[PDB]
């Protein structure tokens, strides 16, 4: 959930 | 914070990619969140020092701070040589 790449 | 950052570098494919993601000062730690880049299979876990320091670097003065570029331990001679310009063996975190 923390990253978005 | 909380703080918008991205970490830029090239995936296995070679290829450029922006990361986007969240640090929260006071919650989150930049150990902490580069081991969760390292978990999520974003960074090489031989980068986990380098990232982490840096991290550190912008998180702490995202004032002045507004990008890092870094060396990555895994591509010290991995096959391409390290070339900044082109974040070859190196990355680079920014503010969003």
């Amino acid at each position: 959930g923390r990253f978005q790449v | 914070g909380p703080i918008s950052l991205v970490l830029r570098l090239r995936n296995s494919k070679k290829e450029l990619n922006d990361i986007r993601f969240e640090f929260t000062p006071g919650r989150d730690t930049a150990e902490g969140v580069s081991q969760e880049l390292i978990s999520a299979g974003l960074v090489d876990g031989r980068d986990l020092v380098i990232v982490a320091a840096n991290l550190q670097k912008i998180v702490e003065e995202p004032q002045s701070n507004r990008s890092v570029t870094f060396k990555l331990a895994s591509g010290v001679e991995g096959s391409d040589i390290p070339d900044d310009g082109k974040l070859i063996g190196f990355a680079q975190l920014s503010i969003s």
